């Protein structure tokens, strides 16, 4: 399956069927955080997915072909987290970012908690376009969870 | 062994549950891709 869209992570080495993260199928390239799969080959159907590029410090992978996501948050507009729950349904969620300030720049960051499983999970701006993944950040003094809007670079 | 199953289409959906704050957090990145918070 190469179709475009949302895809769960799916592993079958623990008890029973348990998801470990999500991801965006886009131009047939698989696009997911670097800590869901940990760079190994990924199956779809009978086919198999190899591992293109990788990265542990911006956590992100790409299967099948380059990074292939480009779309940037504009710094002023509410987005969409379109959460893979595991074992629930896609559901929507939209939410203003904050920002992470580090010192290489600022970065947005989406104030959403969700089972470990849901990192992965695209970012939305309002035509539609990936614009980052969801599943990595930091706890905030009250326990709340806070992750960046994590993008790759198009080559 | 790891596999993928499709999940739905990427959309933007009007009316979606709105949620969420925009914390402006002060953090720092390590080698690994762990983010911390800087105080
Ligand atoms: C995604 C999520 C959503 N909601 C709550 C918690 C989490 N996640 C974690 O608390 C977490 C604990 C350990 C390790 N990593 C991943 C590393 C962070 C750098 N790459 C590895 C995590 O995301």
């Amino acid at each position: 399956e190469t179709t475009d869209g949302v895809y769960r992570v799916m592993t079958r080495r623990l008890l029973g069927s348990t998801q470990v993260g999500v991801g965006v199928m886009q131009e047939g390239v698989f696009h997911t955080m670097w800590h869901v799969t940990k760079g190994a080959a990924l199956r779809s159907g009978e086919g198999r997915l190899d591992p293109y590029w990788g990265d542990v410090k911006q956590d992100l992978v790409s299967y099948c072909g380059p990074w292939k996501l480009d779309a940037a948050w504009d710094g002023l507009s509410e987005v969409q987290l379109l959460a893979v729950p595991p074992g629930e349904r896609a559901k929507n969620i939209q939410t203003l970012p904050g920002i992470f300030k580090t010192k290489d720049g600022d970065i947005g960051a989406v104030a959403l908690d969700y089972p470990a499983g849901t990192s992965g999970s695209p970012i939305l701006d309002k035509c539609g376009r990936v614009i980052g993944l969801y599943g990595n950040g930091v706890v905030i003094k009250n326990g709340s969870y806070v992750s960046a809007i994590t993008q790759g670079k198009r080559e | 062994d790891m596999y993928i199953e499709r999940a739905g289409d990427i959309t933007w959906e009007k009316d979606a549950e709105v949620t969420g704050n925009s914390p402006r957090l002060d953090v720092a990145l390590d080698e690994s891709g762990d983010f911390s918070l800087v105080e």
